[PDB]
């Protein structure tokens, strides 16, 4: 199968630099042009750069010309995006993608990487506070993930054993920090007789928290 | 810089019915040397990368179900879903590759229609952990309702409270086509301790009958 595994996103101050990586497998890498496409917080797709099969020709969006540098290691099947003098307007989810057709000029993208998030902010990394939500047929439990920065956090229930009946809500900004919540709905016979734990991860702060929902 | 305009911004249709999404460009994308249009369609579901559905205006990517049809020429293009399924909930983007820079449209969100459904409302007192640190978040879930319009009201000891409320909506559920909403009332510990009853109310404009869930700090 074709896989585009990205890595390297994170928080960076305005004016700083950051290098994204895109590891490719499952196709003849040297026979395809590669591209970077970013998506803004309002879900707006935006082509950033494209590099030819051998790297001799690069093309850049005008907004990034002279600040970002595309490069590829055809021996290691790896695509790189070196970003420098970063501005807040560069904050976005960054995708690598394979320019389809193997020809001169732009084209469509069939294979996309999973995306890595780049946050350009002077705010400091802050771990979340995770609080259990317990009630004072089916029973709804929750946990509150409050006051973290930057995005993202990942919330699971019983380490992914509880997938159905889960609602993890998008984060909102409050006092320059993010807060989200997640609910899980289980049968009455499950809780509280069994154990329901919400697992919260905040990779930017290396935070890994499990909160068991205990009755009131 | 070719401008890709997608109309409308959102589309609502029932399961099994036909969806038609429009995309307007600024220049002809047809190449008269091989008679092909330089347009592509992408489907992006919540939390996922965009996925190519149609390239060259009407060529369907290997693996895309037959219900996705692309059509158009010049500056007006169409993505047709002959019968919308529950999984087809997504944001659909068009993209031109006629001239650098490749540009995308703002996207058209596909919403599914279904029968009205009242929210399942749950209210949660602040945890003792948060109270020890001086905080008091009162959380209310309004889960699996339809349609999307729903207004939450908070009352403290019977009086409405509007400050300190933050709301969050999920994307439409790809199984039952419902929406869910989270409403957090963030108070200080001191103010939370100064009152007893906290009430979360789910209302909608078409009715005067809310759905109410409350608790008492003392009992």
């Amino acid at each position: 199968e074709v896989q585009l595994v990205e890595s390297g996103g994170g928080l960076v101050k305005p004016g700083g630099s950051l290098k994204l990586s895109c590891a490719a497998s499952g196709f003849t890498f040297t026979r395809y042009a590669m591209s970077w496409v970013r998506q803004t917080p309002e879900k707006r797709l935006e082509w950033v750069a494209t590099i030819s099969n051998g790297g001799s020709y690069t093309y850049y969006l005008d907004s990034v010309k002279g600040r970002f540098t595309l490069s590829r290691d055809n021996a290691k099947n790896t695509l790189y995006l070196q970003m420098s003098s970063l501005r807040s307007e560069d904050t976005a989810m960054y995708y690598c993608a394979r320019r389809e057709g193997g020809q001169a000029g732009p084209a469509w993208f069939v294979y996309w990487g999973q995306g890595t998030l780049v946050t350009v902010s002077a705010a400091k990394t802050t771990p979340p506070s995770v609080y259990p939500l317990a009630p004072g047929s089916m029973v709804t439990l929750g946990c509150l993930v409050k006051g973290y920065f930057p995005e993202p956090v990942t919330v699971t229930w019983n380490s992914g054993s509880l997938s159905s009946g889960v609602h993890t809500f998008p984060a909102v900004l409050q006092s320059d920090l993010y807060t989200l919540s997640s609910s899980v709905t289980v049968p009455s016979s499950t809780w509280p007789s069994e154990t329901v734990t919400c697992n919260v991860a905040h990779p930017a702060s290396s935070t890994k928290v499990d909160k068991k929902i205990v009755p009131r | 810089d070719i401008v890709m305009t997608q109309s409308p911004s959102s589309l609502a249709m029932s399961v099994g019915q036909k969806v038609t999404m429009n995309c307007k460009s600024s220049q002809s994308l047809l190449n008269s040397s091989n008679q092909k249009n330089y347009l592509a369609w992408y489907q992006q579901k919540p939390g996922q990368s965009p996925k190519l559905l149609v390239y060259f205006a009407s060529t369907r990517e290997s693996g895309v179900p037959d219900r996705f049809i692309g059509s158009g020429s010049g500056t007006d293009f169409t993505l047709t879903i002959s019968s919308a399924q529950a999984e087809d909930l997504a944001d659909y983007f068009c993209q031109q590759y006629y001239s650098t820079p490749p540009t995308f449209g703002a996207g058209t969100k596909l919403e599914l229609k279904r029968a009205d459904a009242a929210p399942t409302v749950s209210i949660f007192p602040p945890s003792s952990e948060q109270l020890t640190s001086g905080g008091a978040s009162v959380v209310c879930f309004l889960n699996n309702f339809y349609p999307k319009d729903i207004n939450v009201k908070w009352k403290i000891d019977g009086s409405e409270r509007q400050n300190g409320v933050l709301n969050s909506w999920t994307d439409q559920d790809s199984k039952d086509s419902t929406y869910s909403m989270s409403s957090t009332l963030t108070l200080t510990k001191d103010e939370y301790e100064r009152h007893n009853s906290y009430t979360c109310e789910a209302t909608h404009k078409t009715s005067t009958s809310p759905i109410v869930k409350s608790f008492n700090r003392n009992e």
